[PDB]
C-alpha cells in the first residue's frame, strides 16, 4: 500500500546518493568534515547554517515541504550539538492538525474496536453455550433445528476468523523497526501467508453467513408458501447454497485479484470491482430476504384480524413478531445499504460504520439468545433433565 | 333371569389369605438368585454391551 | 365397584318443590365429576346438568336453566338435584351418572347406550 | 318384577362382601416386614432403534428374545432386533389404524388389527422371502383391542362389540363366544400354563374364562376406574393391573380380595402398560408423565424411573427370561434397557 | 460490507503509523 | 467365523430402507382428516393435494377410547345436521376441546346437514329474543333474516365455547355449507391450509 513504496523511494533516494558520491571527487581543502548521513545527503561547501537543503523526497509528504530550506550547521556534520547521533533542531516538519486528528480517528478505532471485541466475545460465548446445550441430546433434532446450527457454526466461525484476524494483525503491527533487517523481512514475502489465508477466510465466512440467512429466508418463503407439509427432506439444496455458493463467488476473487494487482495483506482494497464482487452475494442476500420478511409481515396481518378480533392487542404481537424476526432475516442493513461506502463524507461514513458494527456485532448474541430461550421446546426440555436431576 | 351364572360361580372356596402371600413370598424368592433384575450381572456374559 | 342409588321419586302435585338426591358410593366423590342425566319416556337420554370438582363450572342446558339448583358437599358424599317448576312434559327417569376421568373432564354421558357409572334410575311423574 | 330381583342381587353381594372381610383377617404388610428392600436401581439404554414414522400402542417380544415386533399407525409392520441395530422384515400393514400387534410362540405368525374389523393375520416363513396374507377375519361388531396366540392354531382377540373371541384358523370362525362383559375389553393376557386368562373391561371388572369350558368363574370387583393395561405374574397364580386412578392393585386367583395397593399421591397420571419381571419382584408400570416406574411386589416403594421418553409411554414389553425391558411411547423412538 | 471496509481502514492507518515510525527512526 | 451376519443382514438392513423413505415421502403428503358426527375411507385429490379421508360408522357410537389414536391427523371434521339433538353435539364439542390429547388438533365446523338437501329455538333457549345479529356478511338473497339469528345464536355459542379453552392450541373453523352445493371441498383445503400455516408459524415462534 504505502510501506512497499516507501522502502523503494528510500532505496532510490539511498542508491542515487551512492551515484553522487561517486561521481563528485573527494575534497583536497575543507574546513569542516564530510561524512555520509542515513537521513540526507547534502555535500556543501563549509558553512555554518547558511548552506540551503531541500527537503528529502523519499517521505509520503513531499509537496508540503519542499517550498521549506533547512538550514545545518556543518568539523563532522551533527558535531555541531557535540553528539555523534545527536540531530539538529530544523527538520521537515508535519503539520499541526494532522497528529492531532490521526490521535482522534486512532481513539475513534480503539473505542469502535474494543466494543465489537465485547460483542464478538458475548455473541461467542452464547453461540457455544447454545451449541452444547442443543444437539447433544437427540431429541428435538429436526431438519429447522440442524439448519440453525449450521447457521450458528457459521456465526462461530466467522468470528473466530475475525478475532483471528484481529490479532494476527495486532502483532504483526505492535512490534516497532530498529535495524533494518526487521523491517526488510517484516516487508519481505514469507510472513503475509497467515495475513492472506486470515482475509479470505473471513470473507469465506461472511459470505457463508449471508448466504445461510438467504437459506433461512427461502425455507421460511418454502414453508408459509405450501399448503402442505414437504415431501422428505431438502438438505441438499440448502447446504449447497450456504457452502457451495460461498466458495463459487470468494474464490475467482482471490484468483483474479492475486493475479492482477497483488497486495500484502489482502485486506486492503483499492479497486471497487473486486469489492463489488464480493458485495454481489451480499446484496442478492438482503433484496429478497427483505421480500420475503414483506410477504410474512403481510400475511401475519391478514392471520391476526380474520380468525380473532384486533381489539387493540395485535399491535403488541406485530411489534413482537418484528422484534424477533428483524435480527434472523437480517433486514436492519437494508437502510445502510442504500448508499455506498464509495460516496460518504468522513462524519457520516464514521457514523455509518459506527451503526453498522453495533448491529451486525451482537447479531449472533441476539438471535442465540432469542431461539435458545425464547424458545418454548428448549426450555421444557431442559426442565424434564432438571427435574431428572433432582429426583437421583 | 339374567342372574344365573352367579350362582355357579360360587364356589371360590377361599382357604386364608396369609398362605397364598406365603407361597408368593416362595416363588419370589426361589426365583430371586436367577433374576437379570434383581442385580447387575457383569457385562462379560451381557450381549447387550 | 360403585354403586349409584338415588330416592325421592314418586307421583306429587306440580309445584310441590320435591328435593331428589343421589348417593355415591365406592369411589371418591371429590376426585371424579358428577353429572345429571335424564332418558325421557319414548325419546333418547338427554343430559341435564354438570358441577365440577371446585364447584365453579356449573352449566345447566336450554329447558331447565335458572329452575334448577345442584348442591355439593363432601362431608356426606351425597350430591342434591333442586327440581322446581313441574310441568306435564317434564316426566323422566334420573340417573345420577358419574364421569369416570379423574382431574379431566373427557367423558360421555348423553348417549343413548347403558353407561357403565350410571344409576338404575328412578320414574318421575307429576 | 324386577326391584326383587336386584334387592336379592345387592343382598348377595353384600353377603359375598362380609364373607370376604371376615375371610381377610390379615394383611401382606404386616408379612413382608423383615424383606430387605431391593433398593435404588439404575436404568440406562442400551441402544435407540428409529425408523418408524407414527404412534406405537402395543409391542410383543419373541419367545427368543431376539426379534420383537412394533405396530404402528402409518401402515408399516417393523420387525426389530435385541442383539443389533438393523432390521430384518417390514410388512405393510393395510389397515392406516393398527393397534396392536401380536407374536407367536413358534415365531411363524404374526397377528394385527384394530379399527377395521379385520385381524389380518400374516406368515413370516415362505419359500419366496416376502411375506403374505394368511386369511382375514369378518367376524367381529367392534374395533379390536388387543390381540394374543394361544398356541400355533388358536388365537383369541378382544374387540369393541363388550365380547371376547376364540378364531381358529381351519375352522374359520369362533368357536365358542364369551358374553358377560358390561364394558369394553381394552386388554388381556396369557398365564405362563395357556389355560387362564383375564380380561379387563371399563366396568372397573376383571373376569377369568375358561377355553375349555367357556364360561366364567371369578369376577373381580375391586377397581374404581377403566381397565388399560394387565398382565399375569410369572408364577400364575396371581396377576395385577393398573387403572386410571393412578393405581395398581395385585388380585389373586384363589383369595377373592384386593392383597396390595400401589396408589401414590405425588402422581394422577394414569396407567396405560403393565408388566411383570423374570421373577416378578419389580413391577414395572407405564404412565402418562413422559416415564416408566418400577415398583416392589412387597414392599410398594418407588426404585427407578425410566425417564428418557420425548412422548406419553403407551406400550410396555419384557422378555420371558428377564433379559431387558423395551418401552415404547407415541414417539418414533424405541429404547432398549437393562 | 460492514466489517471489511472497517479493517481495510484500520490496516491502512496502521501503516500510515509504520511508515511515520519509519520516518522517526530515520530522524534519529 | 460366523461372518454371515455382517455379509448379509447388513444390505438386508439398507435394500428396504429406500423403500421406507418413498413410504415416508408419500405418508407426510397425504392429509388426514376424521369426519365425526352425521364406506370406510375416501381416497381424493384436490389441487395436486393428498387428501386421505377417515369416516368411520361401523362400530358403536362410543368414541371414549378409541379417540385418541386420531392425534396426528391435520383437522377433524364436524357435522351437526340440524336442518335434544344440539345438546348432544354440544357436550361431544366441549368433550373434544378439552380433551388433553386433542388440545393440539383443530377442528372444522359444518353448521347445515351433511345430505345436501334443500323450526323450534326459543323452546329450547332461554335467551334468544335479547340478542342482537353481528355485523358480517348479509345473505345473497336477503329474505327472511328470522331463520338466520338461530344460526348466528348457535354459531356465536359455538366461537364462544371453541375460545373458552382455545389460546393457541388449536382453533375452530365455523362455515355455512349448502349454499351452493358444490363448494364444499375448497372451505376444507382452506382451513387445512390456515392450520398448517398456523403450525409452521408456531414453530417458528412468530404467532
Ligand atoms: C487499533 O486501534 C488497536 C485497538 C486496541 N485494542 C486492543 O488491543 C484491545 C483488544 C485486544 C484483542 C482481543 C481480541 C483478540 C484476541 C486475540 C487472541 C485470541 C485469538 C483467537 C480467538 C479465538 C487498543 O490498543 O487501543
Amino acid at each position: 500500500q504505502v510501506m512497499d513504496f516507501l522502502f523503494e523511494k528510500w532505496k532510490l533516494y539511498g542508491d542515487q546518493c551512492h551515484h553522487n558520491l561517486s561521481l563528485l571527487p573527494p575534497p583536497t581543502e575543507l574546513v569542516c568534515n564530510r561524512t555520509f548521513d542515513k537521513y540526507s545527503c547534502w555535500p556543501d561547501t563549509p558553512a555554518n547554517t547558511t548552506a540551503n537543503i531541500s527537503c528529502p523526497w523519499y517521505l509520503p509528504w513531499h509537496h508540503k515541504v519542499q517550498h521549506r530550506f533547512v538550514f545545518k550547521r556543518c568539523g563532522q556534520w551533527v558535531r555541531g550539538p557535540r553528539g555523534q547521533p545527536w540531530r539538529d533542531a530544523s527538520q521537515c516538519q508535519m503539520d499541526g492538525e494532522e497528529i492531532e486528528v490521526q490521535k482522534e480517528v486512532a481513539k475513534m478505532y480503539s473505542s469502535f474496536q474494543v466494543m465489537y471485541t465485547v460483542g464478538y466475545s458475548l455473541s461467542l460465548g452464547a453461540l457455544l453455550l447454545a451449541l452444547a446445550i442443543l444437539g447433544g441430546l437427540s431429541k428435538l433434532h429436526c431438519t429447522r433445528n440442524a439448519i440453525h446450527a449450521n447457521l450458528f457454526a457459521s456465526f462461530v466461525l466467522k468470528a473466530s476468523s475475525v478475532l483471528v484476524i484481529d490479532g494476527l494483525l495486532r502483532t504483526r503491527y505492535s512490534q516497532k523497526i530498529g535495524d533494518d533487517l526487521s523491517v526488510s523481512t517484516w516487508l519481505s514475502d514469507g510472513a503475509v501467508a497467515g495475513c492472506r489465508v486470515a482475509a479470505v477466510f473471513m470473507q469465506y465466512g461472511i459470505v457463508a453467513n449471508y448466504c445461510w440467512l438467504l437459506v433461512e429466508g427461502l425455507y421460511l418463503h418454502n414453508l408459509l408458501g405450501l399448503a402442505t407439509l414437504p415431501e422428505r427432506s431438502f438438505f441438499s439444496l440448502y447446504l449447497g447454497i450456504g457452502w457451495g455458493a460461498p466458495m463459487l463467488f470468494v474464490v475467482p476473487w482471490a484468483v483474479v485479484k492475486c493475479l492482477f494487482e497483488n497486495v500484502q495483506c489482502w485486506t486492503s482494497n483499492d479497486n471497487m470491482g473486486f469489492w463489488w464482487i464480493l458485495r454481489f452475494p451480499v446484496f442478492l442476500a438482503i433484496l429478497i430476504n427483505f421480500f420475503i420478511f414483506v410477504r410474512i409481515v403481510q400475511l401475519l396481518v391478514a392471520k391476526l384480524r380474520a380468525r380473532q378480533m384486533h381489539h387493540t392487542d395485535y399491535k403488541f404481537r406485530l411489534a413482537k413478531s418484528t422484534l424477533t424476526l428483524i435480527p434472523l432475516l437480517g433486514v436492519h442493513e437494508v437502510v445502510f445499504a442504500f448508499v455506498t461506502d464509495e460516496h460518504a463524507q468522513g462524519t457520516l461514513r464514521s457514523a455509518k460504520l459506527f451503526f453498522d458494527l453495533f448491529l451486525s456485532s451482537f447479531q449472533g448474541l441476539l438471535v442465540a439468545v432469542l431461539y435458545c430461550f425464547l424458545n418454548k421446546e428448549v426450555q421444557s426440555e431442559l426442565r424434564r433433565r432438571w427435574h431428572r436431576w433432582r429426583l437421583g | 333371569k339374567l342372574v344365573e351364572q352367579l350362582k355357579m360361580e360360587a364356589n371360590i372356596d377361599r382357604i386364608k389369605v396369609s398362605k397364598a402371600a406365603a407361597d408368593l413370598m416362595a416363588y419370589c424368592e426361589a426365583h430371586a438368585k436367577e433374576d437379570p433384575l434383581l442385580t447387575p450381572v457383569p457385562a462379560s456374559e451381557n450381549p447387550f454391551r | 365397584q360403585v354403586q349409584l342409588q338415588e330416592s325421592g321419586g314418586g307421583l306429587v302435585q306440580p309445584g310441590g318443590s320435591l328435593r331428589l338426591s343421589c348417593a355415591a358410593s365406592g369411589f371418591t366423590f371429590s376426585n371424579y365429576k358428577m353429572n345429571w342425566v335424564r332418558q325421557a319416556p319414548g325419546k333418547g337420554l338427554e343430559w341435564v346438568s354438570d358441577i365440577s370438582q371446585s364447584g365453579a363450572s356449573i352449566s345447566y342446558t336450554g329447558s331447565v336453566k335458572g329452575r334448577f339448583t345442584i348442591s355439593r358437599d363432601n362431608a356426606k358424599n351425597t350430591l342434591y338435584l333442586q327440581m322446581n317448576s313441574l310441568k306435564p312434559e317434564d316426566t323422566a327417569v334420573y340417573y345420577c351418572a358419574r364421569c369416570p376421568a379423574p382431574f379431566t373432564r373427557d367423558c360421555f354421558d348423553v348417549t343413548s347406550t347403558t353407561y357403565a357409572y350410571r344409576g338404575q334410575g328412578t320414574q318421575v311423574t307429576v | 318384577e324386577l326391584d326383587q330381583l336386584r334387592q336379592e342381587a345387592e343382598q348377595l353381594k353384600n353377603q359375598i362382601r362380609d364373607a370376604r372381610k371376615a375371610c381377610a383377617d390379615a394383611t401382606l404388610s404386616q408379612i413382608t416386614n423383615n424383606i430387605d428392600p431391593v433398593g435404588r436401581i439404575q436404568m440406562r439404554t442400551r441402544r435407540t432403534l428409529r425408523g418408524h414414522l407414527a404412534k406405537i400402542y402395543a409391542m410383543h417380544w419373541g419367545t427368543d428374545s431376539r426379534l420383537l415386533v412394533s405396530a404402528s399407525q402409518d401402515g408399516k409392520l417393523i420387525i426389530w432386533d435385541s442383539y443389533t441395530t438393523n432390521k430384518v422384515h417390514a410388512i405393510p400393514l393395510r389397515s392406516s389404524w393398527v393397534m396392536t400387534c401380536a407374536y407367536a410362540p413358534s415365531g411363524n405368525y404374526v397377528a394385527c388389527g384394530g379399527l377395521d374389523n379385520i385381524c389380518s393375520i400374516y406368515n413370516l416363513k415362505t419359500r419366496e422371502g416376502n411375506v403374505r396374507v394368511s386369511r382375514e377375519l369378518a367376524g367381529h361388531t367392534g374395533y379390536l383391542s388387543c390381540c394374543r396366540f394361544l398356541d400355533d392354531n388358536q388365537i383369541v382377540t378382544s374387540s369393541g362389540d363388550t365380547t371376547c373371541a376364540l378364531w381358529d384358523i381351519e375352522t374359520g370362525q369362533q368357536t365358542t363366544t364369551f358374553t358377560g362383559h358390561t364394558g369394553d375389553v381394552m386388554s388381556l393376557s396369557l398365564a405362563p400354563d395357556t389355560r387362564l386368562f383375564v380380561s379387563g373391561a371399563c366396568d372397573a371388572s376383571a373376569k377369568l374364562w375358561d377355553v375349555r369350558e367357556g364360561m366364567c368363574r371369578q369376577t373381580f370387583t375391586g377397581h374404581e376406574s377403566d381397565i388399560n393395561a394387565i398382565c399375569f405374574f410369572p408364577n400364575g397364580n396371581a396377576f395385577a393391573t393398573g387403572s386410571d386412578d393412578a393405581t395398581c392393585r395385585l388380585f389373586d386367583l384363589r383369595a377373592d380380595q384386593e392383597l396390595m395397593t400401589y396408589s401414590h399421591d405425588n402422581i394422577i397420571c394414569g396407567i396405560t402398560s403393565v408388566s411383570f419381571s423374570k421373577s416378578g419382584r419389580l413391577l414395572l408400570a407405564g404412565y402418562d408423565d413422559f416415564n416408566c416406574n418400577v415398583w416392589d411386589a412387597l414392599k410398594a416403594d418407588r426404585a427407578g424411573v425410566l425417564a428418557g421418553h420425548d412422548n406419553r409411554v403407551s406400550c410396555l414389553g419384557v422378555t420371558d427370561d428377564g433379559m431387558a425391558v423395551a418401552t415404547g411411547s407415541w414417539d418414533s423412538f424405541l429404547k432398549i434397557w437393562n | 460490507h460492514a466489517q471489511g471496509t472497517f479493517t481495510s481502514d484500520k490496516s491502512k492507518y496502521l501503516d500510515e503509523r509504520a511508515a511515520q515510525d519509519f520516518v522517526q527512526w530515520l530522524l534519529d | 467365523d460366523q461372518r454371515n451376519e455382517e455379509k448379509a443382514q447388513r444390505e438386508a438392513n439398507k435394500k428396504i430402507e429406500k423403500q421406507l423413505q418413498k413410504d415416508k415421502q408419500v405418508y407426510r403428503a397425504t392429509h388426514r382428516l376424521l369426519l365425526l358426527g352425521a364406506i370406510f375411507e375416501t381416497k381424493f385429490q384436490v389441487d395436486k393435494v393428498n387428501f386421505h379421508m377417515f369416516d368411520v360408522g361401523a362400530q358403536r357410537d362410543e368414541r371414549r377410547k378409541w379417540i385418541q389414536c386420531f392425534n396426528d391427523v391435520t383437522a377433524i371434521i364436524f357435522v351437526v345436521a340440524s336442518s335434544n339433538r344440539l345438546q348432544a353435539a354440544l357436550k361431544l364439542f366441549d368433550s373434544i376441546w378439552n380433551n388433553k390429547w386433542l388440545r393440539d388438533t383443530s377442528v372444522i365446523l359444518f353448521l347445515n346437514k351433511q345430505d345436501l338437501l334443500a323450526s323450534k329455538i326459543e323452546d329450547y333457549f332461554p335467551e334468544f329474543a335479547r340478542y342482537t345479529t353481528p355485523e358480517d356478511a348479509t345473505p345473497e338473497p336477503g329474505e327472511d333474516p328470522r331463520v338466520t339469528r338461530a344460526k348466528y345464536f348457535i354459531r356465536d355459542e359455538f366461537l364462544r365455547i371453541s375460545t373458552a379453552s382455545g389460546d393457541g392450541r388449536h382453533y375452530c373453523y365455523p362455515h355455512f355449507t349448502c349454499a351452493v352445493d358444490t363448494e364444499n371441498i375448497r372451505r376444507v383445503f382452506n382451513d387445512c391450509r390456515d392450520i398448517i400455516q398456523r403450525m409452521h408459524l408456531r414453530q417458528y415462534e412468530l404467532l
